C-alpha cells in the first residue's frame, strides 16, 4: 500500500481562471492505486465536460461508450477555499460517508492540465492523478511531466496507464 | 464422503490486481478479504495464474515459480493455511501462456503440456485442493491430455479436483470432450447467447442432462466472463435463483453477487472491471460510484443482489435436496421454466421462473412429473427475487400468479 501524500506536497496553478477552464477534456492518463497497471488492458478513453454557472460551480458530465450505446454520468463540483480547489455536492450526512478534493496542479487552459483527487472514508484515504488533454493525443514531453510528478507523490510507473483513444460517443 | 466441490459455490479470481483494487495487488491482500469470501458461503476460490510468463516466450515461462509481483512462495503457504481454518478449499489456474494472446502459445506443444504435467505433484505437495486449464480449444489433443492430467490429480487423492474451460457452447463437442473423461468438470458457453425465452433455456439444461446420464456437472454463463457480460441488469436475479437451484456446482466470477458491469462506469476494461468495495474505488471520478453499485451499500440493503446472493448460497449449502437431490421439469407456458428438487426423505424445493416481461398465472400440470412424485395443495414461500410477499407462510399452488422477471423459491416437508 502506497499512503495518500500531504495536502502540502500538491501545488495548487496560480491565479487559476474558472472560464478558461470550462469546456472538455479528454482523459489522456490516470495515475493511482486502483488496480490499473501499465502491463495490461489500460481501458478505453472517455471524456469530462466543465460547465461553468453562475455561482462558480462546475456541473461535470462524463461521457464513454458502454455495451453498444452511449453513456453519461453527472455531478457538481461545489468551489472550495481558494480559486481551483473543489469539493463533491449534494453528498449524505451519515458520519460512514466519502468526502472529496479536486485540486488543478498546472494547466494552460487551450492544451493540457494535470489535476489531484483525495478521497476520504472514515480514517482511510485514497488519491490519483489526472492528465488532461483539448486533444485525445499529447506530446511526450508532456506525458513525462505526468509520469515526474505522479512518481514524486509515490506511484510506482507501473501503476501509470495512457488509456486508448476511440472515436464513438466522446466526440459529440 | 460427498465430495468437497458438491458443496456449494466455485469463486473466480482471475486477475488478483483488480479485485483487491487498493494497494499492491498480492496474495497477502487476498488473505485480508478471506472473511468477506466466508460471508458469501462460497466452498472453493479458482485462482490466478500466478506464475512466471514472459508473453509468448517458451522458454521463459516456468509454471513452478510465483511471479514475484505478486508475491512470495511464503505468502502462497499462509494464504492455504487461512483459508483451510475457514474451509474454503483452494484451486490453483495453470493455464500457461496467461499474458499472451494464444493461451496454449503457437508452437512446440509437447514441451508445454509437459511443463502443466511436471507442475501437478509439486503443487499438491503444497496443499492445493486442485487446478483450473482454460482455453481447450487452443489445445491440440485435449482430451487425451486431460484425461492423462485428472489421473495424475485422482492419484494423489480422490479428493482433489481438476476443471477445464472451453469457449464452445456445441452439444456435440462437448460431449465428445467427455465420452472417455466422464467425471471431468467442464465449464462452457452453452448457456449463453442463446435469447432466453424460458422454453429455451428449458431445453437446453434438459437435453444436456439427458445426454449425460444425469451425471454430476457445473452450471455457468461461461469458463471466466460476467454474467452482464450477456444478461441485461434485470434478468440477474432471476438466473442466480437458478444457478443456485439446478443440479451441479454453479460458478462465479467476482463480482457476480453485486452485478458488477463494465460498462456502468467510465473507464473500466471491459473484461477485467475493477471490483468496487465502496464509494471511493475510483478518487479520480467523482460522484460516478453510486452506494447501491458497492460491496458497502449493497451488504447494509435486504433488497440487494449481494443480500439475494448470501441468502442463495446459504441454502445452497445446508439443504440435502439442493446438494444431492435429483430434478424433474415442468413444460410450462412460453416465458416459463419451473421444476423440483428432491432427495429421500428431507424437505423438497419448487422453482418458478418468469423470464418474460408480462405478469402470468402458472397453471402447472402434476401429470408432467413421473407417476410416484407428487404436489401438496399449498407449499411456504422462502423467498421471491421481488420485494413485498410474505415469507415464511403458504403459498396455494394451483393459483400462482409472478410478475415480469420474477423467479419464486417454495419449500415443502417429506410427507409419506
Amino acid at each position: 500500500l502506497i499512503p495518500a501524500p500531504p495536502l502540502s506536497k500538491v501545488p495548487l496553478q496560480q491565479n487559476f481562471q474558472d472560464n478558461q477552464f470550462h469546456g472538455k477534456w479528454y482523459v489522456v492518463g490516470r495515475a493511482g492505486n486502483t488496480g490499473l497497471r501499465e502491463d495490461k488492458d489500460p481501458g478505453k478513453m472517455f471524456a469530462t465536460i466543465y460547465e461553468l454557472k453562475e455561482d462558480k460551480s462546475y456541473n461535470v458530465t462524463y461521457v464513454w461508450f458502454g455495451q453498444k450505446k452511449c453513456m453519461y454520468s453527472i455531478g457538481t463540483f461545489v468551489p472550495g477555499s481558494q480559486p481551483g480547489e473543489f469539493t463533491l455536492g449534494n453528498i449524505k450526512s451519515a458520519p460512514g460517508r466519502t468526502s472529496w478534493l479536486v485540486r488543478v496542479v498546472s494547466t494552460n487552459y487551450n492544451q493540457h492540465a494535470m489535476v489531484f483527487f483525495k478521497s476520504v472514508t472514515q480514517n482511510r484515504e485514497g488519491f490519483a492523478i489526472t492528465l488532461y488533454g483539448r486533444t485525445k493525443e499529447l506530446t511526450s514531453e508532456l506525458k513525462e511531466n505526468f509520469i515526474r510528478f505522479s512518481k514524486s507523490l509515490g506511484l510506482p510507473e507501473n501503476h501509470i496507464v495512457f488509456p486508448v483513444p476511440i472515436d464513438q460517443c466522446i466526440d459529440g | 464422503a460427498q465430495k468437497w466441490w458438491h458443496t456449494g459455490a466455485l469463486y473466480r479470481i482471475g486477475d488478483l490486481q483488480a479485485f483487491q483494487g487498493h494497494g499492491a495487488g498480492n496474495l497477502a491482500g487476498l488473505k485480508g478479504r478471506l472473511d468477506y469470501l466466508s460471508s458469501l458461503k462460497v466452498k472453493g476460490l479458482v485462482l490466478g495464474p500466478i506464475h512466471k510468463n514472459q508473453k509468448d516466450d517458451v522458454a521463459q515461462t516456468d509454471l513452478l515459480q510465483i511471479d514475484p509481483n505478486f508475491g512470495s512462495k511464503e505468502d502462497f503457504d499462509s494464504l492455504l493455511q487461512s483459508a483451510k481454518k475457514k474451509s474454503i478449499r483452494v484451486i490453483l489456474d495453470l493455464t500457461p501462456n496467461y499474458r499472451g494472446e494464444n493461451s496454449w502459445f503457437s508452437t512446440q506443444v509437447d514441451t508445454v503440456a509437459t511443463k502443466v504435467k511436471d507442475a501437478l505433484e509439486f503443487w499438491l505437495q503444497a496443499g492445493v485442493d486442485g487446478f483450473q486449464v482454460r482455453d481447450i480449444e487452443n489445445l491440440k489433443d485435449a482430451s487425451s491430455f486431460l484425461a492423462e492430467w485428472q489421473n495424475i490429480t485422482k492419484g494423489f487423492s480422490e479428493d482433489r479436483l481438476l476443471i477445464a474451460g472451453t469457449n464452445s457452447s456445441d452439444l456435440q463437442q462437448i460431449l465428445s470432450l467427455l465420452e472417455s473423461n466422464k467425471d471431468l468438470l467442464l465449464t462452457s458457453s452453452y448457456l449463453s447467447d442463446s435469447g432466453s425465452t424460458g422454453e429455451h433455456t428449458k431445453s437446453l439444461v434438459t437435453q444436456y442432462l439427458n445426454a449425460t446420464g444425469n451425471r454430476w456437472c457445473s452450471w455457468s454463463l461461461s469458463q471466466a466472463r460476467l454474467l452482464t457480460s450477456f444478461l441485461p441488469a434485470q434478468l440477474l436475479r432471476l438466473y442466480q435463483l437458478m444457478l443456485f437451484t439446478l443440479p451441479g456446482t454453479p460458478v462465479f466470477s467476482y463480482g457476480d453477487e453485486i452485478g458488477l458491469d463494465a460498462a456502468a462506469l467510465p473507464g473500466q476494461p471491459m473484461e477485467a472491471p475493477v471490483m468496487l468495495w465502496d464509494e471511493s474505488s475510483f478518487p479520480d471520478i467523482p460522484g460516478a460510484v453510486s452506494a447501491n453499485m458497492t460491496v458497502k451499500g449493497q451488504s447494509e440493503d435486504p433488497g440487494s443482489l449481494l443480500s439475494l446472493f448470501r441468502r442463495l448460497s446459504d441454502q445452497r449449502s445446508k439443504e440435502r435436496s439442493l446438494l444431492h437431490g435429483d430434478f424433474h421439469a415442468f413444460s410450462a407456458g412460453p416465458g416459463l421454466f419451473s421444476y423440483i428438487r428432491h432427495w429421500d426423505q428431507n424437505e423438497r424445493f419448487l422453482v418458478v421462473l418468469n423470464f418474460g416481461d408480462v405478469g402470468l398465472s402458472a397453471g402447472l400440470q402434476a401429470s408432467d412429473l413421473p407417476a410416484s412424485a407428487s404436489l401438496p395443495a399449498k407449499a411456504d414461500l422462502l423467498l421471491s427475487t421481488q420485494p413485498g410477499r410474505e415469507e415464511g407462510s403458504p403459498l396455494e399452488l394451483e393459483r400462482l400468479k409472478l410478475e415480469p422477471h420474477e423467479g419464486l423459491l417454495l419449500r415443502f416437508p417429506y410427507a409419506a
